[PDB]
RNA sequence: UCUGGUGACUAUAGCAAGGAGGUCACACCUGUUCCCAUGCCGAACACAGAAGUUAAGCUCCUUAGCGUCGAUGGUAGUCGAACUUACGUUCCGCUAGAGUAGAACGUUGCCAGGC
RNA sequence: CUGGGGCGGUCGCCUCCUAAAAGGUAACGGAGGCGCUCAAAGGUUCCCUCAGAAUGGUUGGAAAUCAUUCAUAGAGUGUAAA
RNA sequence: UAUUGGAGGUAGAGCACUGUUUGGACGAGGGGCCGGUUACCGAAUUCAGACAAACUCCGAAUGCCAAUUAAUUU
């Protein structure tokens, strides 16, 4: 088994499961988080609240909609009408 | 060299960063304020469906006359509260345009405070 | 300004020309009291500002 | 850096726990905070 | 057209060999050309060498352009290792060519004198080459 | 500069365009003030003889249906390795 | 004031058509006037930021503000942040009299040859000039004193360029 | 469509260059007595005014020089299949990016006075 | 644990790539950090915009400070990286 | 599976950023010298080229999540 030969990166963390977490067009209860991240890859919209950890949960019940803000963003939004 | 410049840009500059969280609802609406080296005004808006519900102005006939700029913002004041009683609103969010709450943007608003508006 | 420092506009009247049209923080006795220029020191009693220039002598 | 317990100096109650450096602060750190047994907000000192 | 001056990671995964040329697929600079038509690794070795080769026969008359740069670093083992204990250490410096690239360009020479000495550096090249002028029309 | 040009069909496949190239024909489109956007195909030793013919640029009577276009080369594809053309776009001066 | 009464009867009368303009507003103006010490190598001393800081609450009427440094420099010890220099603006009347009083007590103090001043600019109509604390003070002596240094000035003109910088340094000054 | 507010839209919306203009609205302006204005400036900010002035900010019109938008067709890649061990091949879908034509010197709700 | 043991290295956490455009994913694979710090580097209210570059200059090691038009942030964000 | 709606940055491309690079313009700094000239050399600024797991102005195929919903199955 070689020998003395040894390496000094054999390191990493432990993944956190961010990315999105419901769909456009599901039925979400209120606090249900939409998309874990960090910074902002997506800012709150409507009825959409921003985390301590970037998350974004949604205030009230209703569905979910991805949409655009301006020429390169997106933002996130509830309605309730269901 | 330096170029001087009209006040107003760097104004609406400031303006959308306050509008960042006042925004006009049907039940509570936004007054805002846009004041001229002359003159002053003032709309009740919902941002909701892009409305106005309600204005008033120092050229306005029924409030032009002569007075210390700081005394008609009085007047425009005390009129945007009539006008808003008659539709029925009561709570308003005043949006300070992008002027220090000071002077006429101030007499404004305690003014429509001192009449009814609840803010 | 706030705190700002004093500074008047005192009357120069120096002997040549008697250019008193400057200010400054010079607020010494007015020998010359006059009204034509400011009733201040005249601080300014001898240079060659109006008397000998090496372009204008 | 070291921990640090407030106690109400009212009540006398060790009501809440926190952090100071012993050097930039080398004093008894004094900060007002809620009793919650006197209802309010009495001052709070490191002991 | 020997070594990247610095590189930031020095050890890298080594680089993919199927496909087509991503580009430098046409005569820029020169008049007649020499492009290549498998893939191979070029090093920096035999990009030398085939340019002495090329340069020797034209005898100091035209000029040339390296259209190739050896930028990525290869890795090997020492000697009678076993398998594993980390990556091996850089033992020479490429540039993967894959059917279609141009190695290199020549002009201010004869079009024969040309034709041998890029025939010349055909020889001390690891990729089957085709002789090729400026595209016009 | 009198080339002439027969019109192809809609969805021609991979099959389809790589067999037009393998007897000897170029597929091509053209554009511009003038028409519409007519996708077409020429034959490509004939329009070889016209470039060298004309040069770079050239107003060539293009040979459509029953129309002829005035048109010149805006730009063209090749393919270097198997000396062979691919695809001709065209622009209508008139 | 005493500038300013010239303006008005003067330089908007000369200067308006030395260069055809329509308006009255189309007239170059002076602005003001930042009258920044520069840098003294203050750090060991901390006492020549006061030298300065008296300097310039004296030379004009009103106390400079010392702007730290923005950057961290090496040789001389600039830290960022480290205090040095300090810099007046002159906006109203006393930019006029205070004009008026550099003029009036250039020619015995400053020792120049053609012109006080001659090409030294940055292009674009403002003067970077360095006294070196020749004939500023006739208020205060140079016996009460200890440092030497030089006050830059420039020009902040509604005028476009050096060019016309020249033709309103026949402002009384020297071309 | 004027003119000034105030939403809405991926700059097709923008930058520049040129040309106009003031319909009393806008600015620039003119001052510090006042509320106020600071650190470091009446600049700004606040305020009191209107003698001025289209000069600029602004608005309207021109122009694709720049930025932006951008297909058709072809190409690369690739899902599936059938060959096959080739730095592969074929068939069938999907189908870029770059580039080319071109688009484009914005539309636009509401409110108030205009006409 | 270990491409047989031994010797050398490693052991828990965070970041990145490998990781095949959800998530996840291994090797003694490729790179780095942590075992803290801040009574303001926290809360809130009101204000303000940056690095560099030349048209440059009292200094000018060049660029210290100061000036002016461009600066898409090329700067800053207590620290590793994203 | 058919039809909508969406998150994400791989293949491919590209050089707008971090870099890595080959030729050609163009003026200039310490410096060949007397601050110097000219060569250059360290870059500024361009035009044409290219390279990338830990580059991205871009960006598929397919996978994945979900639907007012259909059709076939279990």
């Amino acid at each position: 088994k070689k020998g003395v030969s040894s390496t000094k990166n054999g390191r990493d963390s432990e993944s956190k499961r961010l990315g999105a977490k419901r769909a456009d067009g599901q039925f979400v209860t209120g606090g249900s988080i939409l998309y874990r991240q960090r910074g902002t890859k997506i800012y709150p919209g409507e009825n959409v609240g921003r985390g301590g950890d970037d998350t974004l949960f949604a205030k009230i019940d209703g569905v979910v909609k991805f949409e655009r803000k301006g020429r390169d963003k997106k933002q996130v939004s509830v309605y309730a009408v269901a | 060299m330096i170029s001087k410049i009209d006040k107003n840009k760097v104004r609406l500059k400031r303006h959308a960063r306050v509008r960042t969280n006042l925004s006009g609802t049907a039940e509570k609406p936004r007054l805002n304020v846009y004041r001229s080296n002359k003159h002053i005004y003032a709309q009740i808006i919902d941002d909701n469906k892009g409305v106005t519900l309600a204005q008033a102005s120092s050229k306005d006939s029924d409030i032009a006359t002569t007075a210390t700029k700081v005394e008609l913002a009085t007047k425009v004041g005390e009129a945007i509260a009539k006008k808003a009683a008659d539709k029925g609103i009561k709570e308003i969010v005043f949006d300070r345009g992008g002027y220090l709450y000071h002077g006429r943007v101030k007499a404004l608003a305690e003014a429509a405070r001192e009449s009814g508006l609840e803010f | 300004q706030g705190i700002h420092p004093e500074y008047h506009q005192v009357i120069f009247l120096d002997t040549t020309t008697n250019f008193k049209f400057l200010s400054g923080s010079t607020k010494t006795s007015s020998e010359m009291m006059e009204w034509e220029d400011g009733k201040e020191y005249p601080v300014i009693r001898l240079d060659i500002s109006s008397d000998s220039h090496p372009f204008y002598t | 850096r070291v921990n640090v317990t407030l106690a109400c100096t009212e009540c006398g109650d060790r009501n809440y726990i926190t952090t100071k450096n012993k050097r930039n602060n080398p004093e008894r750190i004094e900060m007002k905070k809620y009793c919650p047994r006197l209802n309010k907000y009495t001052l709070h000192r490191e002991t | 057209m020997l070594l990247p001056k610095r590189v930031k990671y020095r050890r890298q995964h080594r680089p993919k060999t199927t496909g087509r040329s991503k580009g430098g697929n046409y005569v820029t600079f020169g008049e007649f050309g020499l492009q290549a038509t498998t893939t191979s690794w070029i090093t920096s070795r035999q990009i030398e060498s085939a340019r002495i080769a090329m340069t020797r026969y034209m005898k100091r008359g035209g000029k040339v352009w390296i259209k190739i740069f050896p930028h990525t670093p290869y890795t090997k083992k020492p000697l009678e290792v076993r398998m594993g204990a980390g990556k091996g250490a850089v033992e020479g410096w490429i540039a993967v060519v894959k059917p279609g690239r141009i190695l290199f360009e020549v002009a201010g020479v004869s079009e024969e004198v040309a034709r041998e000495a890029l025939r010349l550096a055909s020889h001390k090249l690891p990729v089957k080459t085709k002789f090729v002028k400026r595209e016009e029309l | 500069a009198s080339l002439k040009s027969i019109i192809r069909q809609g969805k021609q496949t991979r099959s389809d365009l790589k067999q037009l190239r393998k007897s000897g024909k170029v597929p091509a489109v053209v554009y511009g003030y003038g028409t519409k956007n007519v996708s077409v195909k020429v034959d490509e030793v004939e329009f070889i003889k016209v470039i060298r013919e004309v040069g770079r640029n050239g107003v060539i009577e293009l040979g459509v249906g029953s129309k002829t276009i005035k048109v010149m080369v805006a730009d063209y594809q090749f393919d270097p390795l198997k000396n062979q053309i691919t695809h001709i776009d065209f622009l209508a001066i008139n | 004031n005493r500038l300013k009464e010239k303006f008005n009867t003067e330089v908007t009368e000369n200067l308006m058509k030395k260069f055809n303009y329509s308006s009255v507003m189309e007239v170059p103006k002076i602005d003001k006037i930042v009258v920044n010490m520069g840098v003294g190598d203050a750090v060991q001393n901390s006492k020549v930021l006061d030298n300065a800081v008296e300097e310039l609450e004296l030379i004009t009427g009103q106390k400079p503000l010392v702007t730290k440094a923005k950057k961290s420099i090496a040789t001389f010890r600039l830290r960022e942040g480290m205090p040095i220099g300090a810099k007046v603006t002159l906006r109203g009347e006393r930019m006029y009299e205070f004009l008026d009083k550099l003029i009036s007590v250039s020619l015995p103090r400053v020792r120049d040859f053609q012109g006080v001043s001659k090409k030294a600019f940055d292009g674009r109509g403002n003067y970077t000039l360095g006294v070196k604390e020749q004939l500023i003070f006739p208020e205060i002596d140079y016996d009460k004193v200890s440092k030497v240094r030089g006050m830059d000035i420039v020009i902040v003109t509604t005028a476009n360029t050096d060019e016309e910088a020249r033709e309103l340094l026949a402002n009384f000054g020297m071309p």
